[PDB]
């Protein structure tokens, strides 16, 4: 027959979501126990980045013993280079860290037309200060006052005592390096038990639905 | 290190009705054998129209009724390229043609314009 709509993989929901997470609170969606939605399509015009590391994107079709994690968030154009193995900087250090041996794909696109507004969109936040670098795929959503000097802060902001999250200000007139970019990181979770719903790499005949 | 994932169509152009054209689709970042690949076309007025497809890991081909007998899809795994052979072109074959691969979702190229007088 045909799969239940509950059994279609929600890749379209990842890329087409109306709102994206702030990078410090990056969102992870597990894609599992599902088969491809043949109505979901993107082209070279959709993305400015689509790079995979150590893996073909055709692995996204193999979910019988694998889950896909789609991590998504908004950062600045000039920070997209940090969503890659072996990078350092504000995003890699304190917000979203990929491992040196990363296996998976990174997709990004310019979201100026949705995420910037006249006078600035301030709803996207990043972590600016942290006592140590994030481990790969670590997530920090704490909001403790950061002690930048030797004097303890005792929970009050001042010189050397800073609230650690700060807002991007996305204006449509910003240069492209300061415009917002939506980012989707696809990685794989190897499983020990077979999926209830999935499909083989070799075609089973689903292509006929495009000509119906 | 990284590999960019990209599909680049080429070979479009202007031909008078009854003529032929062979479109090419150079793929990057995945082996074309490992994916279901397909051609669709984008007509000025109309929505997306799938015209031809070939199986993952196999040779079974599919075609839109509107192009059966006229178009042939094929795959050169050594050149990592897919082709669309278009014969006996009719003026309502005029559209921008895209190649695409199923990677969880369809991912398509940049398009190549085909105009049939
Ligand atoms: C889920 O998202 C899909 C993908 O969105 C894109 O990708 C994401 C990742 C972001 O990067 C987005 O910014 C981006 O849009 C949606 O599909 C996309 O929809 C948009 C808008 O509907 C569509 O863009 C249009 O494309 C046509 C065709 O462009 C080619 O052809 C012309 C000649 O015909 C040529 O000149 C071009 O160079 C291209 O080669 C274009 O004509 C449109 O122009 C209009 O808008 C621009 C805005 O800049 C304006 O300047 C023009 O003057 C004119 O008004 C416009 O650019 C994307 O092509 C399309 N992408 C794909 C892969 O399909 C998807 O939207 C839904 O499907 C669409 C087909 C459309 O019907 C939408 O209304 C639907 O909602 C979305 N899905 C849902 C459910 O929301």
């Amino acid at each position: 027959g045909s799969p239940n709509i509950t059994n279609l993989c929600p890749f379209g929901e990842v890329f087409n979501a109306t709102r994206f997470a702030s990078v410090y609170a990056w969102n992870r969606k597990r894609i599992s126990n599902c088969v491809a939605d043949y109505s979901v399509l993107y082209n070279s015009a959709s993305f400015s980045t689509f790079k995979c590391y150590g893996v073909s994107p055709t692995k996204l079709n193999d979910l019988c013993f694998t889950n896909v994690y789609a991590d998504s968030f908004v950062i600045r154009g000039d920070e997209v280079r940090q969503i890659a193995p072996g990078q350092t900087g504000k995003i890699a250090d304190y917000n979203y860290k990929l491992p040196d041996d990363f296996t998976g794909c990174v997709i990004a696109w310019n979201s100026n037309n949705l995420d910037s507004k006249v006078g600035g969109n301030y709803n996207y936040l990043y972590r600016l200060f942290r006592k140590s670098n994030l481990k790969p795929f670590e997530r920090d959503i704490s909001t403790e006052i950061y002690q930048a000097g030797s004097t303890p802060c005792n929970g009050v902001e001042g010189f050397n005592c800073y609230f650690p999250l700060q807002s991007y200000g996305f204006q449509p007139t910003n240069g492209v390096g300061y415009q917002p970019y939506r980012v989707v990181v696809l990685s794989f979770e190897l499983l020990h038990a077979p999926a209830t719903v999935c499909g083989p790499k070799k075609s089973t005949g689903t292509l006929e639905v495009l000509f119906q | 290190s990284s590999s960019q994932v990209q599909l680049v169509e080429s070979g479009g152009g202007l031909v008078q009705a009854g003529g032929s054209l062979r479109l090419s689709c150079a793929a990057s970042g995945f082996p074309v054998w490992q994916g279901e690949m397909a051609w669709y076309r984008q007509a000025p007025g109309k929505e997306r129209e799938w015209v031809a497809a070939i199986s993952s890991m196999g040779y079974k081909t599919y075609y839109a009724d509107s192009v059966k007998g006229r178009f042939t899809i094929s795959r050169d795994n050594a050149k990592n390229t897919v082709y669309l052979q278009m014969n006996s072109l009719k003026p309502e074959d005029t559209a921008v043609y895209y190649c695409a691969v199923m990677v969880g979702f369809w991912y398509a190229g940049q398009g190549t314009q085909v105009t049939v007088s």
